[PDB]
């Protein structure tokens, strides 16, 4: 089932997909062993967009987002600031 | 909002080398955030390592520009490069390239020699090489050139009978321009991350050539069998036989439309990989004093 | 098991039939020391000598063998050679490969010590690599044999098995002399040629030493070498046993690549297989000086006689006592063509 | 900060331009000021044929501009820094939509001339905009125009094995979120040019690559799985010839797969935050 992850990075934008694929490889490899594409699609392998930049001054301070069932941390991104970009396939 | 990052030095900056940093004045370094080392592509860019011209290309644009506009003894004075602010950026440098052309601007790692963006500090222990700076064609073109000679010179090095070691070194050779070719420096191997970047552009051929769109194999074997055009120059009334031998199906259109699809999402990737460096977006440069209103595209 | 389903589909342009390799890590140690290399088919004839097509190979070394008997890389071998019908095989007859990383080494193979191992051993879509889907199954020992080998009388190990119409071809081949005859009478015709070039230099001059490399000699040396003592002179003709790694032919080699030099090194009287080949520069800022310094430190090697050859048609001899005896290299084309294909392209 | 710009009409207008600008006071118009370097009537003028490469390179070169009123001598606009943002109304030949769609294109109009084309007699500088469309949607017609060129080509070609009827109803028509628009027509020619000649040298660069970086790594698992992906048929020939003509067409291939590469990126890209549909405008701001 597909999924939805995020990614922290110091560096700039345009070169982060190159080094996304290299930590990424190993989920590709499991991929195309067990299937081959019909039909023709599925050749692509997620994609990744920019949400914005944040201060690296002040870094992320984990924090307890709490529902009454359990316990959930969560990474607090404070000073953010937003920037939708465009969807980059890998 | 603040640009005025200062820098100090730790020692003192002799007299003669104060004069020549009077004269790049205005020019780009890279900056590493302060500290003396680094601030520049020294450390990257050594005399030991042979010059990949890629891992300084991740330092130079995983890393924020800067304009070095002031220089004094024991304290210069640096400016980052924020997007949002239109920064004046003198053209200051020996291979010279008028700006006519009035487009977007490029950075590049020092491609034209070593000497031409080297300065000397013998006040430290740090030597300071500068970025090139370069209209867009002429640095997509030398990217694509310097990408193309060191993954063919290597396989040149790999024929046994080779006799034509200078024939890729004087046809690929210099840079294209119309005021003159400037002759530019040339690695002997790849180095790692320069296989790393062809990987992934291979990944991204083999990805590619599994979905060619048919219709288009019969419209270029037509135009060979009409006249030969000027584009069309390159082939020499010739039909390769591997057009001919995949053009044994006929023509659709459903196959097509997918085809198209994931050609578009594939070339978008291949434009996000090749616009990889930092880029300037020009409004006015002034030609009769050198200078240009640039902000951080 | 991966550079023969590299090369498989890799070489189909330029050979039929393909064969697949290992090479022990024992078997070319005093091929090329240090693990240097990490290559090239050209597969002459046994009486059809003539000139024949190259075909490139690909290989791995560091990965092991299913065979923990012995632990080594990976070659494979093309075999392209029989006309029309493949049916036929030349016996005695040579394959040479040039297993290199950045061209050292060479890879002498027969096509008997080849086969009889083999015979011994036995909306659209994308379309899969056919070939490498029999392989993952096969996963056994049988197909793997001991090969006693020819050249160097040690293993090598072949890899086959039951694939398709092409290997399945293979093993009901037979057919009804002179491949490593050839280039060894070859070798000793040029260099019967030199040595009377040699012979006549020295005799329409007078019998004499220019020493155009300067050393200082001792006085014993009509002593400690006694009386017209070129009795290495004499066997020098039996030493070169190799030639591709000797800079005689390396000199015809590099009129492609003008002030170069190459120089063999044999010894006073066999101390040694010394060296063959070395390089005498002049193209970087090193310099011509440089040059001078390892000339002479080739000049005062008192116990090793070497042969100097230009590119540009000139031979020498350097007598160890810096005395040198000039010499002409002047041979026919077909045999310069002859050599720079068997290296590579003209 | 006022990034408004006044262009100075020349010949004094009448009541037609009025209804025509105030018929186009939403849409954006590129730059260079002058009153003739004003549109795209330098790129779509009809001494040549109006190309559609340099036409993009032109659009992308100079900036891009808003206008906001027209007096009888004075044309206001407002030109556009990526810095603040802006406002933004279809007022379009085609009304197709702003379905809240994070990302915009702006192209070059290639429904028709004079569809954008507000042509004046007073002045002969034929003011035309560029078309404002949703980036999908840009991309479909991108497509679906590139396509019909080279079956229009290739049935002007031969017509043994392309038809126009099946292609009609599958390539005529775009479809994005629930709405249905139709489109059907030497500009494009030059494109499908471009991208004939980039497909045709395409198998050559590929396979010459992959037997260049084949066995630079002696055991990968993505490299492996990588290279049993491509075509059986599409790996015989590189060794035939030489090297001087195939680094040609390798440099022929690099440089126009990256002009096509910044070609279907969608050029200037404007991006939307909120639409109001009642109002007809998009709150803009330039990424």
């Amino acid at each position: 089932g597909p999924r939805f992850t995020f990614f922290q990075s110091s560096r700039g934008h345009c070169q982060i997909m190159n080094i996304l694929r290299i930590y990424y490889s190993p989920s590709i490899m499991h991929r195309y062993a067990v299937v081959q594409p019909l039909h023709i699609e599925e050749l692509t392998f997620g994609a990744v967009a920019c949400l914005g930049t944040f201060s690296a001054t002040d870094g992320w301070r984990r924090s307890a987002f709490n529902y009454r069932g359990s316990s959930l941390p969560v990474v607090e991104i404070d000073s953010f600031y937003s920037n939708v970009s465009d969807w980059e396939v890998i | 909002m603040d640009l005025k990052v200062v820098v100090s030095l730790s020692s003192r900056l002799y007299t003669d080398e104060i004069a020549k940093m009077q004269q790049r004045i205005g020019c780009i370094l890279p900056l590493a955030s302060q500290n003396v080392q680094g601030l520049g592509l020294g450390q990257v860019y050594s005399l030991e390592t042979v010059p990949d011209y890629v891992s300084m290309y991740n330092y130079l644009s995983d890393c924020t520009l800067a304009v070095l506009d002031e220089v004094s003894v024991d304290s210069l004075i640096l400016t980052k490069i924020v997007p949002g602010q239109t920064y004046a950026i003198k053209n200051k440098y020996q291979p010279f390239f008028q700006w006519h052309g009035t487009g977007s601007l490029s950075v590049m790692p020092p491609v034209f020699g070593r000497e031409h963006a080297t300065v000397k500090l013998e006040s430290n222990d740090v030597d300071i090489v500068f970025p090139m700076v370069l209209p867009t064609p002429i640095a997509e073109e030398v990217l694509q050139k310097i990408l193309l000679f060191n993954v063919y010179s290597r396989v040149v090095m790999q024929a046994p009978g080779n006799a034509d070691m200078l024939d890729v070194h004087m046809h690929l050779g210099s840079v294209s321009y119309l005021g003159h070719h400037y002759e530019l420096a040339l690695p002997e191997v790849p180095g790692p991350l320069g296989l790393a970047l062809l990987d992934n552009l291979s990944l991204y051929f083999c990805i590619m050539v599994t979905l060619l769109p048919r219709a288009s194999m019969r419209l270029v074997r037509g135009l060979i069998r009409h006249e030969h055009h000027d584009l069309l120059n390159l082939f020499q009334e010739m039909v390769p036989d591997e057009i001919a031998r995949i053009d044994l199906d006929d023509l659709s259109v459903a196959d097509d439309l997918s085809r198209m699809r994931v050609m578009m999402t594939y070339l978008q990737s291949l434009a996000s990989l090749f616009n990889l460096g930092p880029r300037l977006a020009t409004a006015a440069y002034s030609q009769e004093t050198l200078t240009a209103t640039c902000w951080l595209r | 098991m991966d550079v023969h389903i590299d090369n498989q589909v890799l070489s189909g342009l330029g050979t039929p039939l393909l064969v697949h390799l290992f090479v022990p890590d024992t078997v070319m140690a005093e091929l090329c020391p240090n693990r240097v290399p990490n290559a090239w088919c050209q597969t002459l004839f046994s009486d059809r000598t003539g000139l024949t097509r190259v075909c490139r190979v690909f290989a791995a070394r560091g990965m092991l063998p299913g065979r923990p008997s012995h632990r080594g890389t990976f070659t494979s071998v093309p075999v392209y050679c029989d006309e029309g019908l493949p049916e036929l095989y030349n016996p005695f007859h040579v394959a040479a490969l040039r297993f290199y990383d950045e061209l050292v080494g060479e890879l002498q193979i027969y096509y008997l010590s080849l086969f009889e191992g083999a015979k011994r051993a036995l909306l659209s879509r994308v379309p899969v690599s056919f070939s490498k889907t029999r392989r993952a199954i096969r996963e056994s020992r049988a197909l793997v044999r001991g090969i006693a080998h020819i050249f160097s009388p040690h293993a090598l190990y072949v890899v086959t098995y039951p694939e398709l119409s092409a290997q399945g071809r293979l093993h009901r081949m037979t057919a009804v002399l002179g491949a490593p005859e050839r280039e060894f009478r070859f070798l000793i015709s040029v260099a019967l040629r030199i040595s009377a070039s040699f012979r006549e230099k020295l005799a329409m001059q007078a019998w004499t030493a220019q020493q155009e490399i300067p050393v200082v000699i001792p006085t014993s040396y009509s002593r400690i070498y006694k009386n017209s003592d070129l009795i290495r002179e004499a066997f020098f003709t039996v030493q070169t046993r190799v030639s591709w790694e000797s800079c005689w032919v390396k000199a015809t080699i590099s009129n492609a690549p003008d002030a170069c030099l190459w120089i063999d090194s044999h010894p006073l009287y066999e101390e040694g297989a010394s060296a063959w080949g070395k390089v005498i520069d002049s193209r970087p800022p090193g310099g011509l000086v440089g040059a001078a310094s390892q000339l002479v430190a080739l000049g005062t090697d008192g116990h090793c006689v070497h042969l100097a050859t230009t590119s540009d048609g000139q031979a020498f001899l350097v007598l160890p006592g810096g005395f040198v005896i000039k010499g002409q290299l002047a041979l026919t084309p077909e045999e310069r063509g002859y050599i720079l294909a068997r290296h590579g392209i003209r």
